[PDB]
């Protein structure tokens, strides 16, 4: 609904993107002749995946889960940019603004701690 | 006075102070088994079961 600050603050919703209703689920007409804007793109990670260092031997390194200890601190949001038609038909999104990145800190397992910065500027 | 050898006969004929000596003696064995588990743990690199 339209809840408020009040409603929301403290609660952890604040890091949650907006979620769609499962029957919305049609499409969105596009006009060769026209010009569109992504007026705002919320990303919010639920996992974290660290490739483990495999030993000089090796044989393969697979993808490690990982703890987050940073809290709810993670998403983008209010990231904005236009939305080109190409020729060829297709479209693309170019990032000009926005919470574009958050750093994070997840722990793996035997204590290593790897931060990063979740990101997609430009 | 007892020899040094045979001090600890002080308990034969003292069932509470020989279950006393046999309570601490336990304690110090699995204080030892607690403390070298930690030990280990503190030392022990387990990234690779292989080589
Ligand atoms: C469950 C095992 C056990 C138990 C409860 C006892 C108990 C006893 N023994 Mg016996 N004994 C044992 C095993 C045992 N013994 C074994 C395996 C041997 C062969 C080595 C002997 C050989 C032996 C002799 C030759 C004599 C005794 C005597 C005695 C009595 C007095 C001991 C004393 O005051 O020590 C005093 C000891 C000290 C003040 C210091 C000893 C320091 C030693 C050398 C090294 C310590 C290492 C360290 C603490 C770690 C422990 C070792 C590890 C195995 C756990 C006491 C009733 C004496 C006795 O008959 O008196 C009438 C005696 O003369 N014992
Ligand atoms: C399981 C261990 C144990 C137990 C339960 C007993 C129990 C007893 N002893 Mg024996 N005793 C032991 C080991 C033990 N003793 C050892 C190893 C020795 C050689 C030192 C003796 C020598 C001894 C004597 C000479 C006498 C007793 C006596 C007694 C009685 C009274 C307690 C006393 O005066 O303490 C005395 C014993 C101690 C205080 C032992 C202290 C040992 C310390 C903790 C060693 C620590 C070393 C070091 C800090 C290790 C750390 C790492 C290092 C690298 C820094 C009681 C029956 C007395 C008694 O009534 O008999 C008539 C007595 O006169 N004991
Ligand atoms: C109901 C009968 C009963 C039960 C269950 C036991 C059980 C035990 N006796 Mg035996 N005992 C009995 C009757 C009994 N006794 C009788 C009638 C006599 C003649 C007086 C003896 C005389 C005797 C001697 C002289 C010694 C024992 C010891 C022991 C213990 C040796 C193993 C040990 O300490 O493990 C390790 C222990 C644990 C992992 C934890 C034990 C925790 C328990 C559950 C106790 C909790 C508190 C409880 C209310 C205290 C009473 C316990 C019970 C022994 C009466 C064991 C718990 C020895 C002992 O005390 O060794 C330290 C010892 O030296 N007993
Ligand atoms: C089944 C295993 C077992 C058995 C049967 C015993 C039996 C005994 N231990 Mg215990 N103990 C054990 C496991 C065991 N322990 C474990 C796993 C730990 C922890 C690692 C301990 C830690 C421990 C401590 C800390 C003490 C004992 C003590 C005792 C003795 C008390 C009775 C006495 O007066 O001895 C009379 C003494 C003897 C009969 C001589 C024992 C000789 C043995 C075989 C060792 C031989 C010499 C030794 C290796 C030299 C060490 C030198 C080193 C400094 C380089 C007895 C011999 C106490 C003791 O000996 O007090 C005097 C004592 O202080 N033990
Ligand atoms: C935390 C860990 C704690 C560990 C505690 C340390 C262990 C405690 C002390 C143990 C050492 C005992 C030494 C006692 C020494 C001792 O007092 O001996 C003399 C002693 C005499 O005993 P009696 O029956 O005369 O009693 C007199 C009393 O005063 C004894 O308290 O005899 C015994 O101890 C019997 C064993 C003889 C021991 C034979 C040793 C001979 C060595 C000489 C040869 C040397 C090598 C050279 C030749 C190449």
């Amino acid at each position: 609904q339209t809840l408020t600050y009040d409603d929301i603050v403290g609660t952890g919703l604040a890091n949650k993107c907006p979620t769609l209703d499962d029957t919305a689920r049609g499409a969105y007409p596009i006009d060769s002749s026209q010009t569109y804007r992504i007026a705002r793109l919320c990303l919010q990670p639920t996992t974290f995946l660290v490739k483990e260092e495999p030993k000089n031997k090796r044989q393969e390194a697979e993808f490690v889960p990982t703890k987050l200890v940073t809290r709810e601190t993670t998403s983008l949001d209010q990231i904005q940019g236009e939305l080109k038609v190409n020729s060829d038909g297709s479209l693309t999104f170019v990032e000009e603004d926005g919470i574009d990145f958050q750093p994070v800190t997840v722990q793996m397992a035997g204590g290593e701690r790897i931060p990063l910065l979740f990101t997609v500027k430009n | 006075g007892l020899p040094w050898y045979r001090v600890h006969t002080v308990l034969i004929n003292d069932p509470g102070r020989l279950i006393a000596a046999h309570l601490m003696h336990t304690a110090l064995v699995a204080g030892w088994a607690g403390s070298m588990a930690l030990y280990e743990l503190a030392t022990f690199d387990p990234s690779d079961p292989v080589l």
